[PDB]
């Protein structure tokens, strides 16, 4: 299938904030700092939330983004995670890494810390949410874990990206881990079948820190229309 | 000419996308939206949402 570039749902460096310390199209909140090659979403302090949201809703059937990022932290543990968002609602603040929860969509959560003392983490996570869900933080919501993986995402030597393929009502996460420069050498993480989302509504990305802290910075926000 | 298809081609794909073109041009978002959408629908024949050298020419 083909793809279309969608500036207005996207961002990335070297030029990547305004002056005024603005995100073209996108709302950045909370403790979120922009900067020209990177947003450092949630830094390596005590209880951060920040998120960055599209301003315009978006409008397409199916797409696809490619998202990079870097978590980092001195401990081989590290706290809390990030979060990467479709949905109806701008969800700025709130509980969920940063962000609103009662979310109406997808939210695919970079779980650090292994909350409900599984040994189960770090991992990545595809959470379902139509308006009346509440996140169950402390237990990674692993009952609510449309699906899975445990890839560790952690202080590796090259920015994490990840491309999340949303086709024909069944989205999917490939993850390059960060071990390779091969920006498309992607490693199969998970996917969900048979799934709906709102038709339109914003992307963002989020993330937060607690008693533990990494830095959670994303490089890029690349979005397309297929 | 090359000269200028590459000033603004920072991640170095010989394509222009929209977040290349706003730096180009750096006033309001709504303002900037409306000339960046003018180039697409301009020059953005296959409508991939890149501008190679050929639809810049
Ligand atoms: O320790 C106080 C701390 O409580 C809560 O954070 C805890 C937990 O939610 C986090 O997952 C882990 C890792 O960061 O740390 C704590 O154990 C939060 O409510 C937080 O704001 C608070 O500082
Ligand atoms: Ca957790
Ligand atoms: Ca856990
Ligand atoms: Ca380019
Ligand atoms: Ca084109």
């Amino acid at each position: 299938p083909h793809r279309r570039f969608e500036y207005k749902y996207s961002f990335k460096g070297p030029h990547l904030v305004q002056s005024d310390g603005t995100v073209p199209f996108w709302a950045h909140a909370g403790n979120a700092i922009p900067s020209s090659d990177q947003i450092r979403v949630a830094p390596s302090l005590k209880s951060q939330r920040g998120s960055v949201w599209t301003k315009t809703k978006a409008a397409f059937e199916n797409w696809e983004v490619e998202v990079t990022f870097r978590v980092t932290g001195r401990g081989r543990i590290g706290a809390d995670g990030l979060a990467i968002w479709y949905a109806e609602n701008q969800g700025l603040e709130g509980p969920v890494f940063g962000s609103a929860d009662l979310w109406n969509g997808v939210g695919i959560f970079f779980d650090s810390f292994d909350n409900d003392g599984k040994k189960n983490n770090p991992a990545i996570v595809i959470i379902g949410n139509n308006g009346q869900i509440h996140y169950d933080h402390q237990n990674d919501g692993a009952s609510q874990a449309l699906a899975s993986c445990q890839r560790d995402f952690r202080n590796k030597p090259y920015p994490v990206r990840a491309k999340i393929t949303y086709y024909q009502n069944t989205l999917t996460v490939m993850i390059n881990n960060g071990f390779t420069p091969d920006k498309n050498d992607y490693e199969f993480c998970a996917k969900v079948e048979n799934m709906i989302i709102p038709a339109q509504g914003h992307f963002g990305i989020s993330a937060a820190t607690g008693g533990l802290a990494d830095d959670h910075d994303v490089l890029s926000f690349l979005t397309f229309q297929l | 000419q090359l000269h200028y298809f590459k000033m603004h081609d920072y991640d170095g794909n010989n394509l222009l996308d929209g977040l290349e073109l706003s730096t180009a041009i750096t006033m309001s978002e709504d303002e900037l939206i409306n000339i960046i959408d003018g180039v697409l629908r301009d020059d953005d024949k296959n409508n991939d949402g890149y501008i190679d050298y050929a639809e810049f020419a």
